[PDB]
């Protein structure tokens, strides 16, 4: 992989993986932010938290991280290690037990015209106030609200991923259905600022809906 | 310029961590210690394990880290990283959950004269043998063993600590204004003594170590309620 | 392969200037120090400098120390050298070198070696104060077995070719290395050792070239 | 980012994070503190102690990290990490068995004029008297004490930024009714 | 500091050299030995002074640490015939003075001739006298010029050829520069000649 | 250990090895990555939290065509020990862990032979999702999965085969979990009665994405429902 | 103390910590194991897992770390960071669900002649089979097997320090009495 290696070398000179990309001051950096749910793994009433297992779906373009493929032998995207790139600072706001990041940084897939994407697996506890009164025979709306923890409105858009489905994406296949909770509906909102300091926000609901068969047989 | 700047290049230019502050191989570094208690958290009886709150003072004399206040500025004390800088590597060593060292890595205070002062917290917890025979009307005796992970006697040390008026502090400090008493212990005692051992020809290198002996006594009210 | 091409040699006055550039192939440029070494006429290596592999660590001899530069572009794959201030004691075969050892030492398993491994074909700098010249061919004749030959004096820069009859000869070719004169020009002499018995017979004459003045000297040895 | 990329070569060339930043020693460094309380986690009572959701604002100025936007293209603010510069070390003193000081490392916003803004997130875990005398009807009123552990009031100067808490972005309780806050 | 020995060296092919090399303080390991042959750039044979490069044949070793070290060829061949040069690396690189390998052979009488100055370079007000000394063995010692029996230094230059490729002989030429007034002021000219193979010191002169 | 020192330096200062870059000559190739399991123990299966907890040794074995020498030129070595970070990995990543814990629990050496071969043998402790069923408890058999597959690579840049196996001069694959007949040590409530091995490729998914290949090491296991017969199931029924 | 710091710049300056510690790589490199048993945790019949603590004394001459005393001051031993050397990697084999490998780095205590003695803590948590015929008058046997997990016996040979593991600074357990012990 030499022509890789000579690649990588051109990419990454000069390149400052801190500082966003803004070939202008006053651009804003375009993040489409969409997510897969590989398992939904609990909702903890005791600790009124949803613990869930995803696959972040982040695209932006950086300028920075742009090449023609003519020159390099045909390379039309590579892998990157995460670490190696700016992020978005992207994080989980109404975790639970204080862990915002993602469960492993693995790799971005660049493409030649400076887009990016980023697929991080995550393991995440979120805040869920449980609505009581009908339990077991209840339906909770719990909510993932994700959201850049330093960068503002006019430095970073966000936008819901698609290309268009507003919707948490569930494979068929390979989904893990859990055994007391049924997902009857999984929209995506983008929330602007209320009318700088301002954030919007991606939220990915969850409206869940028990199944109540230990309770009747046992109660 | 900052004369801060000025002292830390001054200081640290030209300075290892790795050794000791000692002139010859068989000089011995002396440290004095104190053990502030801030709360007994628990006493979990089913795994025998104390898990309490403190913060160590730790003072001690590095000759390489020598300055005076009058040809820098009037600084009478600097604050650096503990990672600059040589520690003698405290360490509980009856700790059960394989947490031997400090909670924080606080800076250390570098004051004039070579005096070097590191005052980290850490949560502790630690091995209590409980005594089961009166329980719920019981009294433990949980030790608390300090001792440096690294140096053998003759290479560092122990002190303790003397107040403003110079009496030794071989007991752990509380502070009684800030202390809330645990809702289930009460802290009756605790004394401190400098142990050194193996002090023999046949054993070789000297070994010493810090034992703090808290006696603390249950308060059995919940188990007279509603037992 | 590893290669290494070096270029920017030549004449050039004292006092003046010059850059020497290495084009490497065939490894990564930027992740190995580089080194230029020179060579003087009839002497051994000396070490001129050292780069690092980004170029924020520089090192000079003592001798070149505030009047030498070295840089280098790892996008073109190019070690440069600006020679600033130059004297008669820097004529020399420049070679540009890299150092193996010094690879992968942000890693803590591998430490530095000096292992000037590849070395390039090297280039050649000539600080003098002189000008072209041509030569000036003399006899050189017989006053056991007989020598004669041809004296080449006076001239500037190097390489002078001597030929006989268009290579018609096979062997009894001598020449000496050309000597540095106190004036700054070169001398040598170009000779044949054969038995006295072919005094009589047979026309001979000396063919010298220098192309730098542009000299082609056919010069007819007779008595 | 070229710009930026340059400005932050260029501010973090000859940078130290040991020393305190002010032009002078004898001057000190002016830290405003205001805790965001997000969530009120739980009362262990047994334990007695207090988990919360806290994000730690602090403000200062760094004396060597200002510039010229005109020289930069117009920067007037960054986004910087907040590993690389001197930071105030807060220490919730009364810590039961959490984290002694922050350790969730965010990025700090940094002005032209050398002001910086750290909002990190913590999980505090505060020992708090817990007074059982009225439960289930009992009313608790626990501290959280925040304090510089190794720099002292004639180096490091730390105000409250409000009289109150931040409660703007509190989650309601299921189990607790926030009757009053304050900063002291 | 370097000093290598022996500066100059001489044997056959299936003889065993050993070449050493002396450092003022400890290097360590810190050192590598270079060839190089005539018209050719250096080709490193060993790093850290006992490490073989992939390519070099194992003929050629190294031993040695601190100050003393070593290069060991323990079968000479005909392209190991060079000069071989060491480098040391404290804190800057320092190349140490080269040593030359050559063929050994038997001794040869040297052949002595001295020709005087062209009428040619005479008419532009200066003199070239030249005293050879052709197909010897080995290098050793000089010429000495006399002029009416009196000894000249400083003004005389020395030329050397390269070991010859079938008979390994060399070729020395030693040459005189006068001007045409000092030239015309002594009539008697002679280099004397004092090398190994000559019974006695060999001077060969000339009258103007 | 001169000789080892000479041929770490050849293969990673003077041939400049890279580990970001994949062993391959072009792009376009795929690095073969034979994957294996040993199951030391198997630690547990919690039903309320439905997750596996084993014990596992993940043999890797692939090809770097940049870490081969000759033996003979360098004292007749034949095997290398490496730090796992100084050389290319191929990360294999447990997919369907409940946890977090997506990687290996100690990244031991690797074992680099002349010929280029790099043997790789991490032990994990893995915590994975088993969904349980719960209709014949105690009677119940249960099936749970290991999913390896690489998040940092596709099926475009390794390809993920099963460990091959000689006997009688005949190659067959590995298609069941290693366990050492000796050393293994029962689980005291579950009894493994099947351990396949597959490697499972979606047609449907693109070449470029993490999800079209992976290898799945199955654990079809039996509860021994003594304890449960004795102190419940009697008792309850009379 | 200069002479410390001289003597341990100039022993990593040519060291690699990948290359085994011996003059020749035909040699084996030949480390002393020996086991301290601190406290008997815990004994888990249910996974069948016992969980000690444990010290892991490792002795072996490292050959490039050697240096005379009288050319640095008299100093005959010294403490040096374990990363910074190569180590055997002894792992338990019977792991059940805790560390495989040594994780707490301590330092090694390094003498003239360059004999490395290395006493990391560790709490070793090892698969047990347990037999519950005669519980709670039950005896167990429960074992701790250590081995270097990359090298085999022709590179790095492992001995025992002594017969029986070191039982001195043993804790008393409230639930187990050790009648015999020994190391194969
Ligand atoms: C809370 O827990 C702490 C720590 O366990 C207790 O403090 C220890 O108490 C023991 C006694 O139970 C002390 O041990 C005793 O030390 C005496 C002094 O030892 C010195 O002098 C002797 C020579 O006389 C030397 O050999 C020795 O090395 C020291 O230099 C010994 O004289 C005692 O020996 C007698 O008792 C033992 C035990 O019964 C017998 O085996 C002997 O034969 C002899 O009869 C004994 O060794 C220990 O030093 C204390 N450590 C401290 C204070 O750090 C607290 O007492 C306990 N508090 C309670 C229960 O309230
Ligand atoms: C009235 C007596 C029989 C007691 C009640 C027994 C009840 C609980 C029944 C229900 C299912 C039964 C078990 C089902 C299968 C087997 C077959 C063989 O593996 C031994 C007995 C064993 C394990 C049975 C033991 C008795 C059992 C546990
Ligand atoms: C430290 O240096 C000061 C100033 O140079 C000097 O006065 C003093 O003697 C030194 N230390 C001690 C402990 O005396
Ligand atoms: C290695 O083995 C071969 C075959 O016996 C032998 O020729 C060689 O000398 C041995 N030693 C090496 C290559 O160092």
């Amino acid at each position: 992989s030499e022509a890789e290696g000579r690649l990588r070398e051109k990419l990454f000179s000069g390149y400052d993986s801190s500082v966003r990309p803004a070939r202008e001051v006053g651009d804003r950096v375009r993040v489409s932010v969409g997510l897969i749910l590989a398992q939904l793994i609990s909702l903890n009433e005791k600790d009124e938290e949803m613990s869930t297992k995803v696959y972040l779906d982040l695209e932006w373009t950086d300028y920075r991280l742009s090449w023609d493929p003519a020159e390099h032998d045909g390379i039309d995207s590579l892998r990157i290690t995460a670490e190696s790139v700016w992020l978005p600072d992207v994080v989980l706001l109404n975790n639970n037990d204080g862990n915002f990041d993602v469960a492993l940084d693995i790799s971005v897939v660049v493409s030649s015209d400076g887009s990016v994407r980023w697929q991080p697996p995550g393991i995440y506890r979120s805040s869920c106030s449980i609505q009581v009164t009908y339990f077991p025979f209840d339906w909770q709306n719990c909510t993932m609200v994700f959201s850049s923890y330093s960068y503002d409105s006019s430095e970073v858009s966000l936008q819901t991923g698609l290309g268009g489905h507003q919707e948490i994406h569930i494979h068929e296949g390979t989904f893990i259905e859990n055994g007391q909770w049924e997902i009857i509906h999984k929209p995506s909102r983008l929330i602007q600022p209320p009318g700088e300091g301002q954030r919007q926000e991606v939220i990915f609901y969850l409206i869940i809906r028990r199944k109540p068969l230990f309770y009747l047989v046992n109660v | 310029k900052n004369e801060e700047l000025r002292l830390y290049h001054h200081l640290f230019n030209n300075y290892d961590p790795g050794s000791r502050p000692v002139r010859e191989p068989e000089d011995t570094v002396t440290i004095s210690l104190k053990v502030t208690l801030t709360n007994l958290i628990s006493l979990n009886e089913k795994e025998e394990t104390l898990t309490t709150s403190v913060w160590i003072g730790i003072d001690w004399q590095d000759y390489r880290l020598n300055y005076s206040k009058d040809d820098f500025g009037g600084i009478e004390t600097l604050r650096v990283p503990s990672e600059l800088v040589w520690l003698p590597e405290i360490v509980l060593e009856n700790n059960i959950d394989g947490q031997f060292g400090v909670a924080y890595d606080a800076n250390v205070l570098v004051y004039e004269g070579g005096s070097v002062t590191w005052l980290p917290p850490a949560i502790y917890r630690s091995v209590c043998a409980v005594e089961v025979t009166y329980f719920p009307f019981d009294w433990q005796n949980c030790s608390l063993i300090f001792r440096s992970q690294t140096y053998n006697a003759e290479e560092v040390e122990f002190t303790f600590a003397v107040d403003n008026d110079g009496k030794t502090i071989n007991k752990i400090d509380i502070d009684t204004e800030a202390y809330t008493e645990n809702g289930e212990w009460a802290i009756d005692f605790c004394p401190g003594v400098i142990r050194r051992h193996h002090g023999g020809a046949t054993d070789g290198p000297g070994e010493t170590d810090v034992i703090y002996s808290l006696i603390i006594r249950r308060k059995p009210l919940f188990y007279v309620i509603n037992i | 392969e590893v290669q290494l091409v070096e270029s920017g040699g030549g004449l050039v006055k004292p006092g003046g200037s010059l850059r020497l550039s290495c084009a490497a192939s065939g490894f990564t440029f930027s992740g190995y120090w580089m080194h230029w070494v020179r060579q003087a006429p009839g002497k051994g290596l000396v070490w001129v400098s050292h780069i690092n592999g980004d170029g924020s660590s520089t090192t000079y001899a003592d001798s070149v120390k505030g009047r030498f530069t070295i840089s280098r572009d790892n996008a073109k794959n190019t070690l440069y050298l600006q020679m600033n201030a130059l004297r008669a004691e820097d004529t020399a075969v420049y070679y540009c070198t890299r150092d193996v050892g010094s690879y992968g030492l942000e890693s803590r398993y591998l430490t530095y070696v000096n292992w000037f491994d590849p070395w390039g074909q090297g280039t050649l700098v000539t600080v003098s104060s002189a000008s072209t010249k041509g030569p000036s061919v003399f006899p050189l004749a017989p006053s056991g077995t007989a020598a004669l030959g041809c004296l080449v004096k006076d001239y500037f820069p190097e390489p002078v070719t001597v030929s006989w009859n268009s290579g018609a000869l096979t062997s009894g070719v001598h020449t000496f290395p050309a000597v540095l004169q106190s004036s700054g020009l070169y001398s040598l002499s170009s000779v044949v050792t054969v038995p006295s018995s072919s005094l009589g017979t047979q026309t001979y004459i000396c063919n010298v070239n220098h192309k730098p003045s542009n000299t082609k000297v056919d010069k007819k040895v007779e008595p | 980012s070229e710009h930026e990329t340059r400005l932050v070569a260029k501010l973090f060339k000859d940078y130290s994070s040991v020393v305190r930043p002010v032009e002078d020693h004898r001057q000190v460094v002016e830290v405003t503190v205001g805790l965001q309380l997000i969530q009120l986690i739980n009362v262990d009572e047994v334990n007695q102690i207090v988990t919360t959701n806290v994000r730690l604002k602090q403000q200062w100025v760094d004396y060597n990290l200002k510039w010229n936007p005109d020289d930069y293209g117009g920067v007037k603010k960054i986004h910087i990490p907040s590993e690389k510069i001197w930071r105030p070390d807060l220490v919730l003193y009364n810590n039961a068995d959490g984290d002694f000081a922050i350790v969730k490392f965010t990025k700090v916003l940094l002005q032209y004029t050398g002001h910086i803004t750290w909002t990190p997130p913590a999980i505090f875990k505060s020992y708090c008297e817990i007074i059982v005398t009225h439960f289930p009807f009992d009313e608790q009123n626990c501290s959280m004490k925040l304090g510089t552990w190794t720099y002292d009031g004639s180096v490091v100067a730390i105000n409250p930024e409000s009289d109150q808490p931040d409660l703007s972005n509190f989650m309601e309780s299921g189990e607790w009714v926030i009757k009053e806050s304050r900063g002291w | 500091q370097m000093t290598q020995s022996p500066s100059t060296l001489s044997a056959s092919v299936g003889d065993r050299v050993t070449i050493t090399c002396r450092a003022s303080q400890s290097i360590s390991s810190w050192l590598a030995w270079f060839q190089q042959k005539p018209g050719q750039a250096p080709k490193l044979l060993i790093y850290k002074a006992s490490s073989l490069e992939s390519g070099v044949p194992s003929r050629f070793s190294g031993s040695g640490s601190g100050t003393e070290f070593s290069l060991t060829i323990s079968s000479l061949q005909p392209d190991d015939f060079a000069t071989y040069y060491c480098q040391q690396y404290n804190t800057y690189w320092t190349f140490g003075q080269g040593t030359k390998v050559e063929i050994k052979r038997t001794v040869a009488a040297p052949s002595v001739f001295i020709f005087p100055p062209s009428d040619e370079q005479l008419k532009s007000g200066t003199a070239s006298v030249v005293c050879l000394l052709n197909n010897f063995y080995p290098r050793e010692a000089k010429v000495q010029w006399k002029v009416d029996n009196a000894l000249q230094s400083g003004n005389s230059q020395e030329s050397v050829t390269e070991q010859d490729s079938k008979d390994s002989t060399y070729s020395l030429s030693s040459t005189l520069t006068l001007s045409k007034a000092d030239y015309e002021k002594h009539k008697v000219y002679a280099c004397e000649v004092t090398h190994q193979g000559l019974s006695s010191p060999v001077t060969k002169s000339f009258n103007r | 250990l001169n000789e080892e020192e000479r041929l770490i330096r050849h293969l990673f200062q003077e041939k400049g090895y890279n580990k970001e870059l994949r062993p391959v000559a072009h792009k376009e190739e795929s690095v073969d990555v034979a994957l294996a399991l040993t199951l030391s123990n198997l630690i547990s299966l919690k039903e309320v939290e439905e997750t596996l907890t084993t014990n596992v040794w993940i043999e890797h074995g692939w090809t770097d065509n940049r870490l081969k020498w000759n033996a003979e030129e360098f004292g007749n070595i034949s095997v290398l020990r490496l730090p796992p970070d100084m050389v290319w990995l191929p990360e294999i990543v447990l997919e369907n862990n409940n946890d977090g814990s997506f990687q290996i629990s100690y990244s031991c050496n690797v074992l680099v032979y002349h010929y280029g071969f790099v043997y790789w043998l991490p032990p994990a402790i893995f915590r994975s999702s088993c969904p349980i069923s719960v209709t014949y408890f105690p009677f119940d058999w249960q099936n749970c999965s290991l999913k390896f597959s690489s998040l940092k690579y596709t099926a475009k840049e390794i390809t993920l085969s099963l460990k091959q196996d000689a006997k009688e001069n005949r190659t067959y694959p590995v298609e069941w979990i290693i366990i050492d007949p000796e050393g293994f040590t029962e689980n005291g409530e579950w009894e493994i009665v099947h351990r396949p091995a597959r490697v499972n490729v979606d047609p449907r998914a693109p070449l470029d994405s993490p999800s079209r290949q992976d290898i799945t090491f199955y654990l079809i296991i039996r509860r021994k429902p003594l304890f449960y017969i004795i102190n419940i199931l009697v008792p309850c029924v009379l």
